């Protein structure tokens, strides 16, 4: 049915510029006003800017108002947001909604697209396997980890033997530190699976072209 | 910039109801439903007002309330090569204002003369009276009533007017009573809906009280039932003939207001967020509400005449000024206590008249004061000057043949010449200026678009229901006749002029425009084909 | 602007039974205008109940809401697992239009111990220069837990990481990671590292240990 996609957007330095897209598909678009709502990190919703149906009725926030434009596409139904002199607390994901009735509120919502607005530069991860001590090997169960540090921007991709193995998994999310990402990941299994069998850890950043898998020998 | 706004949501609900609802609730609804098969008119009433009427009244409302100003400017700043349309629209409400306080001013004329206990309408044996005078109505012309005479040759003195050429002498008791309407016209309307939306406040609701009122004493009446039989008791053979659903679609058109730029001013002043389609489905079920209410004030004392006073309903059972000056007034003689009815009666009549000519007078003034500032920092000096013109001229009217002049203007002023004005309007806004701006405009004053209910009826039914008006309006065309006086040939194209006079604005106002603005014709087209918003 | 505040920030509730929230307005709104979102965990909002008490497609009748002028609540009759996601209201008769500040709905489940986990270096990060030792405690509630480090029989208390894991959608517990970087000198200047997990379960705390030797 209706579906509504949000592209573009990443990481930009403070002042830079940056245009954000959102696809709709499945409803005439020209016949909806749509609007750009926010979500900071710190998980708190922000609505941004609203235009009408055509196009002419246009409302920004008092925080955003001047430096970004919202733009329409009733063509190829297309929604557009210009950023321009951008700063640090624009960082969010940005949500692309559909609501033409304001009694109604925002019945559709794409899945947002990240905007991370930092002077920090992108680094590549650094993937330690977590193998355990070399103490008595007790207990039924096991539990092997995956360390990756010192990375920007978010996010990056961690799976279990290419993603084959789900149970037992704790990807604890990412905290940032000095302008770092740091994130571990923990993996519980039989003893009788380990080290018969191979665990290892997949992890994905883009953002640095990094693809890196580490094996998880019991050194 | 600040434009003035009601000083209260009823102020403007009141204006809206008290221009709506007027005579035509009274003297021509009830008709209509006894003409054509009682409640089953109901039927192509209703089915005209949900797909022609309430569309063209909720269009005006919010086309006024969106754009803040007047009929010349909204149309100016909305398809400029249709400027015109507020042009023709503002000087037919200009036109109507010559005639339609006639019917203030005699209704105020037999207030003043009610003020006895021996009501003069009632007898056969006064000087102004004929050797064919009747008790009461019948059904030859040369033996007319004793209501009849009394308004024939007394108050109106029609008798000694040979046609529209013979006015004759002034009635300064006429003369005077209008100069009273046009003074109360004054103090209400000078300065502006601060004072003028008060006024409605009596105006608009003191007839319900008196419909109250005599709706208890009528059906009270011996022989009420009979009427009301006659009123509603149905007949569907009618619904398969073409000429009633033509008298449902100009009642509704009628009854309502739109595109005599009244809606638009009155809208105009309102909050650009207020719930105008809240207000229109109210507004219009109002004024629907009161002719269906005065139907049984009228036929409950119709059947009381046919029962008690022996005569036949066909006879009674008529429309316009003659059931309000002649037929009614007849039966409240016979009434106990009558002296009290008539008085009531006939202020209903003058305040059913005062707020529809209230919201006329200020269409034009709106539309003026929006496009010609120099009159609306001198409003008070602009209405003096335009009611004292329209009293001059309405001596006329208050001549011995003063009802040969109306009837002329109540044929020509704005029959046809609105029709076509309010179908380019339905155009100009559905296909000019389009559906898509308009409901975009309307979510951003109410929070939500029109349904495409009301998309389908601005942009097809509208137009059609207007045509299948003046089509069939032009089919039974026959010219100018009263009773057995037939108008000159020379009077007959003096209405063409004045029917014309406003439409002709509309393609005259669009050359004159495509002669000032320079370019390519389809640059020019353009150019006059995107609105001031734009 | 209309600020909108939303209270409790955090609740946790038993399956079935009855919770209720509120937004408090700062400045009047219509009935007509004013609605709830739900948003599950690392997903996007979707619309839940629109003008006060009308319930959006797919939401089931468990659902109520009620209110008017500055003050709404959300109500859910019987509460359901799937119910487990933070909720925000928003007004839409004013510009700019504005969201409350969430009400973050969990579920209430029977208290467990972590189960903690501890790793040293792996020799790949010594080569790098860095030492950073890690501790897990995993599967655990309530929310609430408590790490402690200790270089040698010393408590070190700066240069550390704790992340948090969303409650598990399926056992309703939580899971923790701690994690202490050191200089790979002061890491070899010692040899016992110990982490110790102080929760509401047990009184005296969790400890685990190991040498830098064996
Ligand atoms: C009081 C009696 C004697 C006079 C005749 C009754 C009318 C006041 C009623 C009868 C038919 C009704 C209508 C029936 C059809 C509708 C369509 C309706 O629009 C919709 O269907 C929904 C569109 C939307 O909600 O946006 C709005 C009211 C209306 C015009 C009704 C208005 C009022 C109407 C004219
Ligand atoms: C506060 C004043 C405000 C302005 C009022 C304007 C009224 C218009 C002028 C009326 O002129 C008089 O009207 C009376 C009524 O039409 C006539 O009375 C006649 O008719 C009465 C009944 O209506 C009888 O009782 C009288 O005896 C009989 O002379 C009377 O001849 C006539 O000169
Ligand atoms: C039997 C008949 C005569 C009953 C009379 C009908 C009267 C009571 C009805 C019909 C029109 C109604 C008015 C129509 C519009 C409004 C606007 C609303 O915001 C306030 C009430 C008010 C002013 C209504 C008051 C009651 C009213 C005057
Ligand atoms: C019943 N709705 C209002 C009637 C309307 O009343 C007016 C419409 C337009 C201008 C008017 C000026 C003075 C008095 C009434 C005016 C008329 C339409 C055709 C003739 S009269
Ligand atoms: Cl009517
Ligand atoms: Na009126
Ligand atoms: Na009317």
């Amino acid at each position: 049915e209706v579906q509504l996609v949000e592209s573009g957007g990443g990481l930009v330095k403070p002042g830079g510029s940056l245009k954000l897209s959102c696809a709709a598909s499945g409803f005439t678009f020209s016949s909806y006003a749509m609007s750009w709502v926010r979500q900071s990190p710190e998980k708190r919703l922000e609505w941004v800017a609203e235009i009408s149906s055509g196009g002419r009725y246009i409302y920004y926030s008092d925080t955003v108002t001047g430096r970004f434009t919202i733009s329409r596409d009733n063509a190829r139904n297309i929604l557009h947001l210009e950023m321009s002199s951008l700063r640090s607390e624009d960082t969010a994901m940005y949500y692309c909604a559909r609501g033409e009735v304001r009694q109604r509120g925002f019945d559709y919502w794409g899945q947002g697209t990240t905007l991370t607005v930092s002077s920090a530069k992108t680094t590549a991860p650094s993937v330690y396997p977590l193998a355990p001590v070399c103490g008595d090997t007790t207990g039924s169960s096991v539990t092997l980890g995956c360390l990756v540090k010192g990375y920007f921007p978010e996010p990056v991709t961690l799976t279990w033997n290419s993603g084959s193995l789900s149970s037992g998994v704790h990807t604890f999310p990412a905290v940032l530190q000095s302008d770092l990402y740091t994130l571990s990941s923990s993996v519980t299994v039989t003893s009788s699976t380990w080290p018969s069998q191979s665990i290892t850890c997949n992890v994905a950043h883009p953002a640095s072209s990094t693809k890196v898998d580490k094996k998880i020998e019991p050194r | 910039d600040e434009r003035e706004t009601w000083s209260g949501k009823v102020d403007f609900l009141l204006s809206v109801i008290g221009f709506a609802v007027d005579l035509a609730n009274v003297w021509r609804f009830p008709y209509l439903c006894y003409k054509n098969g009682g409640g089953a008119f109901l039927v192509p009433y209703g089915i005209m007002l949900a797909v022609g009427g309430i569309p063209l009244f909720y269009m005006e409302l919010a086309l006024g309330q969106h754009n803040r100003k007047g009929a010349i400017t909204c149309w100016g700043r909305l398809v400029p090569l249709f400027k015109g349309i507020g042009y023709a629209v503002v000087l037919i409400a200009f036109y109507v204002g010559f005639y339609y306080n006639v019917i203030i001013a005699w209704s105020l004329r037999f207030f003043f003369a009610s003020f006895t206990n021996s009501l003069p309408w009632t007898s056969c044996n006064n000087i102004w009276n004929t050797p064919n005078c009747r008790p009461f109505e019948g059904h030859v012309e040369g033996f007319q009533s004793a209501a009849s005479e009394y308004f024939n040759r007394y108050i109106l003195e029609l008798n000694r007017s040979e046609g529209i050429h013979d006015l004759g002498a002034i009635k300064w008791d006429m003369a005077l009573c209008l100069l009273i309407v046009y003074l109360i016209c004054y103090f209400s309307l000078w300065k502006g809906i601060s004072t003028s939306g008060k006024v409605v406040w009596f105006t608009a609701l003191f007839p319900y009280a008196v419909l109250l009122i005599l709706l208890i004493r009528g059906l009270t009446l011996p022989g009420s039932f009979l009427g009301i039989q006659y009123y509603l008791t149905p007949n569907f053979s009618a619904i398969y003939k073409a000429e009633v659903w033509v008298d449902a679609a100009t009642q509704v058109f009628f009854s309502l207001g739109p595109g005599f730029g009244v809606l638009l001013a009155y809208a105009s002043y309102n909050k650009y967020h207020n719930n105008v389609y809240k207000d229109a489905l109210l507004t219009s079920f109002i004024n629907s509400a009161t002719s269906f209410i005065a139907g049984f004030v009228i036929f409950s004392v119709l059947g009381y005449m046919a029962h008690t006073l022996g005569v036949r309903i066909e006879d009674v059972a008529t429309e316009g000024p003659g059931l309000v000056f002649v037929v009614y007034p007849a039966a409240i003689a016979t009434m106990p206590a009558s002296t009290f009815w008539a008085l009531i009666f006939f202020m209903m009549l003058a305040t059913l008249g005062l707020d529809s000519s209230f919201g006329g007078m200020e269409a034009i003034i709106t539309a003026l004061s929006d496009e010609f500032p120099k009159i609306k920092r001198n409003r008070e000096l602009f209405v003096a000057g335009l009611f004292s013109l329209y009293f001059v001229v309405g001596l006329a009217s208050c001549t011995q043949g003063g009802f040969y002049f109306f009837h002329l203007l109540d044929r020509y002023a704005a029959g046809y010449s609105i029709l076509v004005a309010v179908f380019f309007e339905a155009i100009a806004v559905s296909w000019i200026y389009g559906t898509n701006r308009f409901s975009e405009d309307i979510r951003d004053m109410i929070g939500f678009p029109p349904g495409r209910y009301w998309q389908v009826c601005w942009r097809f039914v509208a137009p059609i229901f207007l045509l299948f008006i003046t089509v069939y309006g032009l089919i039974g065309y026959e010219p100018l006749t009263y009773a057995d006086y037939v108008y000159p040939s020379w009077a007959n194209a003096l209405g063409w002029c004045i029917a014309g006079s406003s439409v002709v604005m509309i393609p005259a106002v669009a050359i004159f425009k495509l002669l000032s603005t320079p370019g390519s014709l389809r640059q020019r087209f353009t150019i006059l084909t995107t609105p001031w918003r734009d | 602007e209309n600020v909108l505040t939303q209270s409790p920030a955090i609740m946790s509730t038993s399956p079935g039974e009855k919770v209720t929230m509120t937004c408090r307005a700062s400045s009047s709104v219509g009935s007509s205008y004013l609605h709830w979102y739900q948003q599950k965990s690392g997903a996007s909002p979707k619309l839940w109940i629109y003008s006060t008490s009308n319930l959006a497609s797919g939401v089931p009748a468990r659902f109520s809401g009620s209110g008017s002028g500055t003050s709404y609540s959300l109500t859910i009759s019987s509460v359901e697992a799937e119910d487990a996601a933070t909720y925000y209201c928003q007004q839409f008769s004013g510009y700019p239009l504005t969201f409350g500040s969430g009400t973050k709905l969990e579920m209430k489940r029977a208290d467990a111990a972590p189960t903690v986990s501890i790793f040293p270096p792996s020799s790949e990060q010594l080569t790098s220069g860095g030492a950073s030792v890690v501790c897990f405690l995993n599967n655990f509630y309530p929310k609430d837990i408590n790490v402690k480090w200790k270089i040698d029989g010393s408590e070190r208390q700066n240069g550390v990481l704790n992340s948090w894991t969303d409650q598990d959608s399926k056992d309703s517990t939580y899971s923790m990671s701690s994690t202490l970087t050191l200089t790979k000198d002061e890491y070899e200047r010692h040899n016992s590292y110990t982490c110790e997990a102080t929760h509401k379960t047990s009184t005296s705390p969790i400890v685990k240990s190991f040498n830098r030797n064996e």
